[PDB]
This record gives structure tokens, sequence and C-alpha cells, in this order.
RNA sequence: GCCGUGACGACUGAAAAGUCGGCAUUGGCAAUUUUUGACAGUCUCUAUGGGUAACCUAAGGAGACUGG
């Protein structure tokens, strides 16, 4: 198991920020991040590829379909600073 | 028929003439000499339809497995 | 028969790589390893309608080359022995 | 042999290139299998990377910070500055 | 494994390595390669000699206003690796005769 | 709960015919009849049809092996 | 390994599927496998040009699936 | 580099089996979430650019289409 993947682990239940492979963007609180990348979250605000916002209560994607995610400064800290 | 799976039609095809589809539109005509496990596929006197027009005619070719869209017996 | 082995020991020689982006990269290996994941110094890259930038290191992965343009010198016959 | 072409350059700031074509320029943290990296204070750009352009260094630059980016979508790096201290 | 190497599909590039054969790959980049196998692998990775490059080109509206006219081009090579997944096809052929 | 695997063994079963969605590619869709398939989801259709939504063109392909690759989508018609 | 996806708390829920190609369905979730294949029942193609059709229970290659939404609450 | 396999050993379980440490190599690593490609190609719009006007140009940024 990648150390980048225990890091998005302990992101869970923090706000993220998620891009698709097709550029839009996904803003919310990370509720289950899978092994694989896949990501439930809740909450969401998404901005299109246009620049128009939307609003969604609960959404779902596929890991290989991230091109990538911000999460919060509180996880650059620790523990993680051995590797 | 009663369960006719991949492996074996493709199987059956095999000595006769094809033609495949490639996912990027070109399409080959010619003797199925063989396929393997992962579906690449080896024609003989192979001709090129590309519109759907003969192109070139091009004898012996190996098609790598992740081009292929779909095979017809034909 | 694993080709990328082949790869593995041209270490050191000066290579012309073609990308699957187009771009092309001109640099000394530092090593490859078993994704073909590429290591160069001395690198003259030049992105598809740029011209070149020099960097003194560059790193690529492996599956976004398209192939490696090899010294004329490069004696085949021994590298491709086990 | 050594696996340290990678840990090599940990620490140290990177310059990252995607497979859009973005430059992502972060802190190399954290890496594995898939090249799946952990950028800390981290920025994308997408006009240019400055070689000292007399009209400007920096035009479309955001600020994203600490960013996991997916193997998948990565191309190549390269050094882009030494470690910062902290 | 060699037994699907020398009879399989890949056989086409089995036989052109033992008799130093020429062969054309269509290429993804939309170009060719025209040359010898001198290895090749399952992926289709291969190391080729005496390569000609093949593809074609447009001046690509050289006028300013959106006319060019294709362009036929080649160039040698002669030592150079190919990636395997770039193979869209390989061709055997009465080309090395 | 229906596995997708098992949809497709009814499918086959049925003889129902079938109208699959390529990937990327939005213009042309596939159809047939499953008579058989594999674990990589590639299908054996019978008396298959390329379906062209802008030409409202048929092609008539007859015995025909889909590689899995292609599959975005499959679906059922009356047809 | 050969994990399945967290997905049983979105069965028989109804959901907005955006797929690759820029095309999107709507149904309700019958089943899934380890890789995201799913089965939806009661689905609907919602064309680009606003106009819905239904298309009844389907299948979607997991391969092709960009992301779900639910349409209820979890 | 990743993961198996065979014994030996240790620790649990009613059992079925599960866990851990070291050793060994007769094993593999292109079939949906990463490394053996679904990519390839075309066209229109924009000056914060130049130009005396007429206008020319499109890096960057935005959109459309083809793959019969």
């Amino acid at each position: 198991i990648g150390v980048p993947i225990k890091v998005l682990h302990e992101a869970e239940g923090h706000i993220v920020t998620c891009e698709t492979n097709t550029g839009e963007v996904y803003r919310g609180k990370l509720i289950e991040a899978e092994d694989n990348m896949n990501c439930q979250m809740s909450n969401i605000t998404v901005t299109y590829r246009d620049g128009r916002v939307a609003q969604l209560e609960q959404v779902y994607i596929r890991g290989s379909k991230i091109r990538f995610l911000i999460l919060p400064d509180m996880l650059k800290n620790a523990p993680m600073l051995k590797s | 028929s009663l369960p006719l799976n991949p492996k074996p039609f493709l199987n059956g095809l095999t000595g006769k003439p094809v033609m495949v589809k490639l996912k990027w539109g070109m399409e080959y005509k010619g003797y199925l000499v063989s396929v393997d496990g992962y579906m690449n596929m080896q024609l003989a006197n192979t001709e090129e339809y590309i519109d759907g027009a003969l192109s070139g005619h091009l004898g012996e070719v190996l098609i790598r497995c992740n081009n292929v869209l779909y095979i017809r017996g034909v | 028969m694993k080709l990328v082995r082949f790869l593995m020991k041209l270490s050191h020689e000066t290579v012309t790589i073609e990308l699957k982006n187009g771009t092309q990269v001109h640099g000394t290996i530092t090593g490859v390893d078993v994704s073909m994941n590429t290591h160069l110094k001395a690198v003259k890259m030049t992105l598809k309608n740029r011209e070149p930038v020099q960097l003194e290191t560059l790193s690529i992965r492996g599956n976004n080359i398209r192939y490696f343009i090899l010294p004329d010198s490069l004696p085949l016959d021994t590298l491709l022995v086990d | 042999g050594k696996s340290s072409k990678m840990l090599q350059h940990i620490d140290y700031r990177m310059r990252c290139i995607l497979q859009d074509g973005r430059i992502f320029i972060g802190t190399f943290k954290a890496f594995d299998k898939h090249m799946n990296l952990i950028l800390c204070d981290c920025d994308e750009f997408r006009k240019i990377k400055p070689k000292n352009s007399k009209q400007a260094e920096r035009e479309e630059k955001r600020v994203l910070g600490l960013v996991l980016l997916r193997g998948e979508n990565l191309v190549s790096m390269t050094v882009e500055g030494p470690p910062p201290k902290d | 494994e060699e037994e699907e190497f020398n009879t399989g599909p890949l056989s086409v590039l089995t036989q052109s390595v033992k008799n130093n054969t020429q062969v054309l790959i269509n290429c993804r980049n939309n170009k060719k390669l025209l040359g010898r196998v001198k290895a090749f692998d399952r992926h289709c990775n291969m190391v080729l000699e005496n390569v000609k490059e093949m593809w074609t080109e447009v001046p690509k509206s050289g006028k300013g206003k959106k006319k060019s006219k294709p362009v036929n081009k080649d160039r040698y090579i002669s030592k150079m690796f190919l990636r395997g997944d770039s193979v869209i096809v390989v061709l055997r052929n009465p080309l090395i005769a | 709960m229906v596995q997708p695997i098992n949809l497709i063994f009814r499918y086959l079963q049925n003889r129902s015919r079938i109208q699959v969605w390529l990937y990327e590619q939005v213009n042309m869709r596939i159809e047939g009849c499953i008579i058989g398939f594999d674990e990589y989801m590639n299908l054996v259709l019978d008396d298959a049809e390329e379906i062209h939504s802008k030409t409202k063109s048929r092609k008539q392909l007859g015995r025909i092996m889909l590689k899995g690759d292609n599959i975005t989508l499959l679906q059922s018609v009356s047809n | 390994k050969a994990h399945p996806p967290e997905l049983k708390k979105f069965m028989d829920k109804k959901l907005s599927l955006k797929l690759n190609g820029g095309r999107h369905v709507q149904g309700i979730l019958r089943g899934f496998d380890p890789f995201m294949n799913l089965v939806i029942d009661e689905c609907v193609e919602m064309a680009t040009s606003g106009q819905q059709n239904n298309i009844g229970m389907v299948v979607i290659r997991g391969n092709s699936i960009i992301m779900l939404e639910a349409l209820e609450r979890v």
C-alpha cells in the first residue's frame, strides 16, 4: 500500500477539492476514500469547464477518472515525514 | 447456438477470410492465420479498406490486440 | 526477451527520445528502471513547437515514451546477451 | 539496484509536467509504485515556465497548496529549486 | 511461451528476427517505421536497425489563409528502440527482397 | 442484488437483441444478439449492425466478436 | 485486493451517472462487481438535446463511469 | 521494484483455517482504478500583440466537428 494513499485516507472527514479527467472541479467533505482512489463526498460545490457552479448533496467519483486532489494543509506536518 | 463463446468463435474462424475493424476506422480483410491469448491477430493476403474502399493490398500482417474494435468472418 | 533489461544497461549513453505527446528529449541516461521510467542528465528537451530548454536533470514516466534513438556506435549484439 | 532516483529528489522543489500540458511546481514529499505524487506548497502554471521572460515570468499562476497528483496523468519531472529548510 | 512467440501472431516478429528481413510498422504517431527487427518482446517493444521512418505533413497554412498541400517526408535512423504500445500494425512482406 | 455479469448471462439466454454503446464514439453504436461472452466482456454477436445515429444508416455485419474495450453500455431493444 | 467498490449505501437508490463522451444517464442501482460495472434499472438517456428516453434495465461498464451522484439521501 | 510459491518455526482457532518472523527460488507482473495507450486529426472565436489607416496575427485563453 502506497504512502500517498495513507495520506489520502488521513484526509477522510476533511474538506477536499477534486479535479476529474474532464476538468470538472468538486469541492466538499471527503466521506470515504478507497485504495484505488474511489472517492465518496458530500455537500459539494462543482465548477464546470465553462466556469458555472452547482451544488450537490452526495457524490462518488471513480479513482481512475480523477486527475488530482487538493487536501488540507492540516496534514502536511506529520507523521509521514519519515519517508 | 448453445453458448458460443469469444474464444471458440475466433478459433473456428482461423483458416477463414475475416475482416477486422480497428478503433481508428481502418479495416483489414484477409485469411486469419492465428490468434493468441491477448487477442493479437495475424492475417495473410491482407487488404486494406479505408472508408470502405480498397486502399492497399498488404500481405502478411500482425495486428496488436489493443487496436481491435471487432472481428467479422466474411 | 525482457527488453527493458536492455534499456537498463544504457546508463551513461546519450540518446534522443521521442515522446507520445510529440516532445523530443536529448540527454545522458542516468537510469532506466523496470517500468521503463527513464532518468537523464544534461538534457536538451524540445516540446513540440518550442525552442529547446536545457535541464540539468529530467525524469520520464516510462509509459510516455514512444521510442529511443540510440547511438549509431551502440554494439547491440553485446547488449542482447544475458 | 539503488531505487534512489526518486528518493534523491525527495524534499526538493520540483517542476512536474502533466499530460494535458500543465506545470505543477511544489515540494516533492512522497511518491509510490504508480508515481502518485505528494506536492507541498504547490502552484499551477499554464502559459509558461519562466526563463526570465523580460515581459513577465508569471501568467495564469494559481496557488493550490497541498496536492496529491495521480501518476496516470504525470509525464515528467525536473529539479526546480532546493528544499525549503522549514 | 516460446511456442506462442513461434507459432502465434508474434511469429511475424519471430520470423523477421530470424531471417533478418524487413517489416513496415504502422505506428500510432501516424508515422511508419520501415526496417529490420533486432529484438522484440510481448509488448512489441523492438530494437530496430536501418530504419526508414516515413510520414506525411502539411505546410499548415503557410499563406495565413488556411492554405496548404500535403507533403510526404522520410528520414534514416540506424539504431533505435520502440515502445510497443505505439504499435498499430506490423507488416511482413516481399519487402526485404 | 443483480450482478452485471449475470444480466449479460440473462441477455444471452433470452436472445434479446442488444444495443452496445461504444467508448469515445457517440456517432456509432453496435447491435446484435449475444451468443456468448468471456471474462473480458468480449461478446459474440449474431446478425450484428453498425448504427449511425447521425446518418440514420445501418451497416450489416453478421457474425461479430466485439472486444470489450469498446463497451461503455449494454441495453436491450425490442426489434 | 480484488476489492469491492463501497456502493452498498447506494443500492436501490436513484442516481445520476456521468459517462465518458459527455454522456449522462439516470436510474436505480441494482448491483455492481469489483470492476465497478453497474446494473441500472429504469434507466433514462439524457440526450444532449435535453430530451430524455427510457431504455429500461441496463449494464454500465465501470471502465466508462466518470462520476455518479445520488438523487436521493443515503 | 511488486506480489506469489515451498518448507521450517512461532502464535491463535472447536474446527475450517487465520496471523507473524526468518530462509529459499523450481513463479509470475500487455484484459476495466495508474507502467505497454482511445488515441489521431480538423476548424472557428479573442489583442491584454503589431499596423498610418486598411488591416494582418492567435502563443496564451474559449468553443465546434470528424474518425462513414
